[PDB]
């Protein structure tokens, strides 16, 4: 891969898709990546170029900085990766779903059927990996999804690929 | 409007003329002249904030005022001299100071004299880290000033004094400060009050005496009960008396701890209180 | 207990002591701010004279 | 009598209260006295020393009609 | 609640000590100064009058030459109220100290003034007779 | 002109003007020169124990005054602040501070909201304070529908 610096994400729509937000003079939207902060840290995330982004770093959000443990101003090795389409597809995956704020928490009822409609309409395509934490926006409200485990189509697999048949509880 | 010109030109005319130049009056008006461009230099060394330029030039217009016979407007340099070095990167502080402090000391200026005495014996303490000098100078100084009937200053010299000594080993030499320093303020109700922490601090001071020199000490000390002020003084005194003449390491460090939530303590307490905590540990593994 | 609801105004009195010893003080500061700019200003003309009376001193004595 | 309970504590508080400010006050003081008092050292200073310039002038003075 | 206030705001009267006992603190660091800054303006005050008077002469030269809760809260109090006194001790001793220093600045910025005049007249005829 | 009192030995009038410094410079966005100038006016004033006294609400400001920092400087600042409980002047300064951080630091607004309603009765807050904490509350609802 080819050493690159972390950096803060662009706009708030892309914090809320949990994609790597990267240049579009380095890599293209679509493709999966492995970044790397140490001999036994190995996390995936998804990319999505933007014009604001320098080439030669990746912008991540508050929220994956906190988990990959990134931080802002370091380096790190970027290798592209490719996913099996024959193991790592997602057709039944278990979320552990939460209120990411703490500052807006209500007792109001959420639709479940309309969450995982919405879930696999903006998180189609994408990688997941068990543990991994990320933000969910559902009718203008933040949550804080966490993958709590993952099945392909039953085989659990530790990172998987989400696909437009894929079922989300 | 160069400092470096000005310094050069100083320096042309600060010498004792010679040949044809003298004649038979002297130069006492260019060695005014020189002090004068010297003075104005280091003024521009000072809104530079070259500091180390502006005190060492002062140094230079000030040494050269000697050499004019004004000892006064000379010394009163010095400290200009030695405000710049204070602020400053170089040394030299200390040096302008002693040389300002003998000619306000030779002159008959005694009172300034202590001002910048005390100045001395705090910079040698809060930099040069020289207790034993800093002690030296805090004594010489109350002396001047308990004569110009400043007890005020006087005191608040001797306590510096003392509370320095009880932090350097001197514990003896500090109860006596305390107790001079103690019987000089009865004499004014505006120290009343005050006059507590002192048979505190002295009762607190061991010099590892056998006897009982505190619980004399705290006797000799004046309280009831209906008393508040008193309440943080003696009272707790007595509670610690009686935790190192029971060796109970366990009483003293309680009821330091109990203490420590009507009365916070400060550093130097607490040093001190540990000092006796282990007189006692050091008693009782004994 | 009374003594709660009372004393309560034997502090009220001196916070408004204080109100005052607050002002006193500052109303001196500037009495001595001014004085300051007065009498520093004073000798500063009071330099002139020195070097005055210094030259007519190298003149007629 | 929890009646006298409850209204002792709000009277204790309403004095509880007063009673903080009242040290915030001296706070500022001990803050102002002092930044007086340096305000002074030099007054002293430009004092006692300006007597020593009219002092050497008065005296030059007379020692120029003699 | 009940306890957490007859406790909290005891501890509040405990407390009530070492806020009005600062407060001596703060007062003497004043009270010191006070004192000690007004024998100093009295040798401050001398100067005023010294060159008052070496001016006359100065200027007569220049004119010569020129042709059980709550009985311990009940206690509290008491502590308090024995310290208000002393708030008033100060308040004196800074009140007296600062009525007879105020008026001590009126002489001193009379004089001063008085003596400023007399040196720009005489540094006026002097300034020329100059070298 | 802080510089130049700090040159003629006058601590006070030289943190007087600091403070006006770093007072008006949080309120231009400058909220790291800011807890930067209070660190300064911090240290300078501990070396004399008659300024330990006002030496907290330093501590408070700085800890307040955030250029939208992840890390936990304020966490550190509070940290760093020797305190002690039954003590009273330094309970006008972290012990609101610490509370105020949690309910930062979790994301949480109604308690920083309301401990701030709180502390605003032991200790009234002014004009500054007033202003910047509302930023803070804002910093929160900010980072809400982030």
């Amino acid at each position: 891969g080819r050493s690159m610096q972390a950096a803060r994400c662009p706009t708030d729509e892309l914090s809320l898709s949990n994609c790597a937000v990267v240049s579009e003079k380095d890599y293209q939207s679509g493709q999966h990546v492995i970044v790397r902060t140490s001999p036994n840290h190995k996390y995936i995330f998804t990319l999505r170029t933007h014009p604001s982004v320098v080439p030669g770093s990746v912008a991540f959000s508050l929220p994956q900085r906190k988990w990959a443990g990134l931080s802002i101003g370091q380096e790190i090795e970027v290798a592209l990766y490719s996913f099996d389409k024959a193991k790592q597809c997602i057709g039944t995956m278990t979320i552990e779903i939460d209120f990411l704020q703490k500052k807006n928490i209500d007792s109001n009822p959420y639709d479940t059927d309309k969450m995982a409609a919405e879930f696999i309409q903006q998180f189609n395509n994408q990688a997941f990996s068990v543990g991994q934490q990320l933000v969910f926006s559902f009718n203008d409200k933040l949550f804080g999804l966490l993958v709590k485990d993952i099945e392909a189509m039953r085989q659990k697999i530790e990172v998987g690929l989400v696909v437009g048949n894929s079922q989300v509880a | 409007a160069e400092a470096m010109a000005l310094l050069a030109e100083a320096e042309r005319k600060v010498k004792n003329s010679q040949s044809f130049f003298s004649g038979l009056f002297g130069g006492s008006s260019k060695i005014e002249e020189a002090c004068e461009i010297y003075a104005r230099a280091a003024n521009m060394f000072k809104m530079a904030k070259n500091w180390s330029a502006a005190g060492n030039a002062f140094c230079q217009a000030a040494q050269l005022h000697l050499q004019l016979q004004s000892k006064h407007d000379a010394a009163t340099c010095f400290v200009d001299a030695g405000n710049a070095f204070k602020k400053a990167d170089p040394q030299e502080a200390i040096n302008c100071l002693m040389r300002a402090i003998e000619i306000y000391t030779d002159m008959g200026r005694f009172t300034i004299a202590a001002k910048h005495h005390i100045s001395i014996a705090e910079i040698y303490e809060t930099e040069l880290v020289d207790v034993e000098k800093a002690i030296a100078h805090y004594e010489q100084s109350a002396d001047y000033y308990k004569g110009e009937e400043s007890n005020s200053s006087a005191n608040k010299c001797l306590l510096k004094v003392a509370g320095y000594a009880a932090q350097l080993e001197q514990y003896q030499k500090a109860i006596d400060i305390y107790e001079q320093v103690g019987t000089s303020a009865m004499d004014s109700p505006l120290l009343k009050y005050s006059a507590k922490d002192y048979f505190f601090k002295a009762a607190l001071c061991h010099f590892c005496i056998d006897m009982l020199n505190a619980k004399l000490a705290v006797q000799k000390y004046e309280e009831l009960f209906p008393a508040f002020s008193d309440s943080r003084e003696c009272k707790l005194m007595k509670k610690l008396l009686e935790a190192h003449e029971e060796q109970n390491v366990d009483s003293y460090t309680e009821s330091v701890k109990e203490y420590d939530s009507i009365s916070r303590l400060d550093q130097w307490l607490t040093t001190m209180l540990l000092r006796i905590k282990k007189t006692i540990q050091g008693d009782e593994e004994d | 207990n009374r003594r709660l609801q009372q004393t309560q105004a034997q502090v009220d009195e001196v916070v408004d002591i204080m109100r005052v010893n607050v002002d006193k003080v500052l109303e001196r500061d500037q009495k001595l701010s001014e004085l300051d700019d007065r009498a520093d200003a004073l000798q500063a003309g009071a330099s002139q004279f020195e070097t005055s009376a210094a030259k007519l001193k190298r003149k007629y004595w | 009598a929890l009646s006298e309970i409850e209204t002792r504590h709000s009277e204790i508080i309403k004095l509880e209260n007063s009673i903080r400010e009242l040290h915030d006050m001296f706070m500022d003081m001990a803050m102002l006295v002092e930044s007086q008092g340096e305000m002074i050292d030099r007054i002293e200073y430009n004092v006692e020393h300006a007597v020593d310039y009219v002092e050497r002038a008065v005296s030059d003075t007379k020692k120029a009609v003699k | 609640r009940a306890d957490q206030l007859a406790d909290e705001s005891l501890e509040s009267t405990r407390r009530m000590l070492q806020l009005v006992e600062e407060s001596k603190d703060a007062g003497i660091r004043t009270l010191v100064m006070l004192d000690e800054q007004g024998e100093q303006l009295d040798r401050v005050e001398e100067g005023m009058n010294h060159i008052n008077q070496d001016m006359k002469e100065a200027e007569k030269n220049l004119k010569d030459l020129g042709k059980a809760r709550e009985n311990e809260m009940d206690e509290n109090l008491e502590q308090v109220s024995g310290i208000i006194g002393n708030l008033r001790h100060m308040a004196l001793d800074m009140g007296n100290e600062i009525d007879t220093q105020n008026r001590q600045i009126d002489r001193i910025m009379e004089k001063a003034d008085s003596n400023k005049t007399r040196i720009d007249e005489a540094n006026q005829r002097a300034t020329k007779m100059l070298g």
